[PDB]
């Protein structure tokens, strides 16, 4: 559907960041998971941009 | 009275299982909820629901 979707959206060029409530902090931050892989995204990108 | 029918008598041998119910009884009225989810935990013993 033209109005909803498009092919070249299907090609993520951008991706949401959760806000904090996906995301809580447990107390031992303790974050979680989730935020530790999007810190390595996050850092992959840093590294793919300086080196280009 | 005596009873109409007679009742099968005599000693025997029973054990206390640890199930007991002062330890499974559980009631919840808006405790702690997870923070994840903000729904009630899990666990009678952590108030959860």
């Amino acid at each position: 559907n033209e109005v909803f979707s498009r092919p070249e959206w299907m090609i993520l060029t951008c991706l949401p960041v959760p806000p904090p409530p996906v995301r809580p902090s447990i107390s031992f931050r303790g974050e979680d998971d989730l935020t530790f892989k999007l810190a390595d995204i996050l850092k992959a990108n840093i590294s793919l941009e300086t080196l280009e | 009275k005596k009873l109409m029918a007679q009742i099968f008598f005599g000693p025997t041998y029973y054990q206390r299982l640890r199930h007991m119910v002062d330890d499974k009884i559980h009631a919840r009225a808006r405790g702690p909820m997870q923070v994840l989810t903000r729904q009630p935990v899990e666990g009678r013993s952590r108030d959860g629901g």
